[PDB]
């Protein structure tokens, strides 16, 4: 089996450096260009470097000249990636890439046509520090909840600069008319979402709801029942 | 040191022009006038690009493709042409800065009876892109019958040999070809003429 | 030098569906076509203008002319909704190029309109001196959505952090959008009201720091 695998990423601090790493298994990796390629949160697919298949050409995007290196140890089927300088704008996955075509060895020529192997990336992470635990507020059922067939109850988890965040219900009980949000990333740098559950009107006397919020980097863990209160 | 251009000019043995062979030379002073300065070369067209000042200049990467044509296609050699080479063979971009060398090999490359190691493609189901190069000997279909072994309606091997006789007309005698492509981008010039800031 | 590609394109299961490229004198380079489905990694599914890698279905074309690369899907089909990138490498320096990508979307449900409800601040939250509005919007098959809040049909301005439109389990589609305020400016206006756009058809909620 072709196989491409990266490694290397994180979080990371503005201004500081990183190397990433992409293993080769399964074909005679000295044979082939190799390309690094990153993908922003919601953006497309954005060039960042390409290798020949011995490493005597390079080239890089214009956003990342200077900064980066491409690099590649053909005999441990590795690629490299030197990432210097970071800046904010380089949070994103980071996926390397081989080139479908193959040099024979014997004379200096390689043309380049379609990226058909891909890794599954590793993410990279450049914030300035704050790395915070989050406080969750509960979202009341209403009085114009109450008043449909059903009503709506949530969680807010607000101000946790770690993106990873778990969010259960009733520890897992309550698994059905829910949806967790992707996290909005503020200008402060640091991350908030919410979980909401529909929920029937009627049982909002009997049946208790409590969300569970694990935000396992800052080791936090917090249950908040939400009443109608 | 000096530039190996003694090693792809003065080359015992050349390419067929279907599988041009490429030479990358970096990292040498390139003493451009030992070719200019030979006049033994029946072409030397250079395109966006001083005959001598580059000697005084220095680039990234210099690539010399290499390949073995006949006289009358030596025009073919050049921008935005069409024929079987250019479409088939050896492709040249429109925008080409660089240097077109060809010279006659009737001595060395024909033999009495004739030379039938230098090939050329004949057939190709579309056209080469800018340098690009095509060593595939897939079966070429005209027909409407799929072919999967040798040969049947209209199932032609792409391939074909040049004839290469010394008593051929001097359009269909051999002719040797080396074409200098320069590359300067944003990293260490490596390859450098002698009359430059640098030495 | 850019690839340009149309942001979206939708098509019902089984059309045709085509995905353009235009850039100057692509016809002179070769484009390929990648398939990036959510959360997953790009897929090669066209090379050499027209060229299908292996294993890919045939129902997959590409064609290349003049300054237009064209990738086209007959019978398209519910596991092909993908983002779709087309690229090109150049001949000269070796440079790679990607276009903007295009949101495919196959139609395989019936159009739904959204359920908005708008969350005041908690009371536990205005104990942290802080106030958070909360809008979420819930059950909207076509994606895509609009949201636009005021303070007394007087558009806010600033403070308004807005959620893409994420699959939920039932296969439509939910976003939430947040608007922070101070205390004050919270018990400072009439209401508020959170206006959400989708198909031509908008529909606000409404709360006031009284109710
Ligand atoms: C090739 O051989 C000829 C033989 O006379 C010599 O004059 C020439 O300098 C050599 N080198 C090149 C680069 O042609």
């Amino acid at each position: 089996e072709v196989q491409l695998v990266e490694s290397g990423g994180g979080v990371v601090q503005p201004g500081r450096s990183l190397r990433l790493s992409c293993a080769a298994s399964g074909f005679i990796f000295s044979s082939y260009g190799m390309y690094w390629v990153r993908q922003a949160p919601g953006k497309g697919l954005e060039w960042v470097a390409v290798i020949w298949y011995d490493g005597s050409n390079k080239y890089y995007a214009d956003s990342v000249k200077g900064r980066f290196t491409i690099s590649r140890d053909n005999s441990k089927n590795t690629l490299y990636l030197q990432m210097n300088s970071l800046r904010a704008e380089d949070t994103a996955v980071y996926y390397c890439a081989r080139d479908l075509s193959s040099s024979s060895g014997w004379d200096d020529y390689y043309y380049y046509y379609g990226m058909d192997v891909w890794g599954q990336g590793t993410t990279v992470t450049v914030s300035s520090a704050s790395t915070k635990g989050p406080s969750v507020f509960p979202l009341a059922p209403s009085s114009k909840s109450t008043s449909g067939g059903t009503a709506a109850l949530g969680c807010l988890v607000k101000d946790y600069f770690p993106e990873p965040v778990t969010v259960s219900w009733n520890s897992g009980a309550l698994t059905s008319g829910v949806h967790t949000f992707p996290a909005v990333l503020q200008s402060s740098g640091l991350y908030s979402l919410s979980s909401v559950v529909t929920v029937p009107s009627s049982s909002l006397g009997t049946q208790t709801y409590i969300c569970n919020v694990n935000h396992k980097p800052s080791n936090t863990k917090v249950d908040k029942r939400v009443e109608p209160k | 040191n000096l530039c190996p251009f003694g090693e792809v000019f003065n080359a015992t043995r050349f390419a067929s022009v279907y599988a041009w062979n490429r030479k990358r030379i970096s990292n040498c002073v390139a003493d451009y006038s030992v070719l200019y300065n030979s006049a033994s070369f029946s072409t030397f067209k250079c395109y966006g690009v001083s005959p001598t000042k580059l000697n005084d200049l220095c680039f990234t990467n210099v690539y010399a493709d290499s390949f073995v044509i006949r006289g009358d296609e030596v025009r073919q050699i050049a921008p935005g042409q069409t024929g079987k080479i250019a479409d088939y063979n050896y492709k040249l971009p429109d925008d080409f800065t660089g240097c077109v060398i060809a010279w006659n090999s009737n001595n060395l490359d024909s033999k009495v009876g004739g030379n039938y190691n230098y090939l050329y493609r004949l057939f190709r189901k579309s056209n080469l892109k800018p340098f690009e190069r095509d060593i595939s000997t897939e079966i070429y279909q005209a027909g409407s019958t799929p072919c999967n072994g040798v040969e049947g309606f209209n199932c032609y091997f792409p391939l074909q040999s040049y004839g290469f006789q010394p008593t051929n007309g001097v359009g269909y005698q051999p002719y040797r070809v080396v074409v200098l492509s320069f590359e300067l981008l944003h990293a260490p010039a490596t390859v450098c003429g002698p009359g430059s800031h640098h030495h | 030098y850019e690839l340009t590609q149309p942001p979206s394109v939708s098509v019902s299961p089984g059309q045709t569906a085509s995905i353009t490229c235009s850039g100057d004198k692509l016809g002179d380079k070769y484009a390929c076509w990648y398939q990036q489905k959510p959360g997953q990694s790009p897929v090669l599914v066209i090379y050499q203008d027209s060229k299908r890698p292996s294993g890919i279905p045939e129902r997959f074309s590409g064609s290349n002319s003049g300054n237009t690369a064209t990738l086209t899907i007959s019978g398209t089909q519910a596991m092909d909704e993908a983002d779709y990138y087309c690229q090109a490498w150049d001949s000269s320096t070796s440079y790679v190029v990607f276009g903007g990508g295009t949101k495919l979307t196959v139609l395989g449900q019936p159009k739904a309109a959204p359920s908005v409800t708008l969350f005041p601040p908690s009371s536990e939250e205005l104990q942290a001196n802080k106030a958070t509005l909360v809008c979420l919007i819930s059950d909207f098959y076509p994606g895509a959505v609009t949201v636009a809040w005021k303070a007394d049909s007087s558009p806010v301005k600033a403070g308004v952090e807005t959620t893409t439109p994420s699959k939920q389990s039932n296969n439509k589609y939910a976003a939430s959008s947040y608007l922070s305020l101070t205390p004050e400016q919270w018990k400072s206006h009439r209401s508020y009201s959170c206006q959400v756009t989708h198909e031509g058809s908008t529909v606000e909620k409404t709360v006031a720091p009284t109710e």
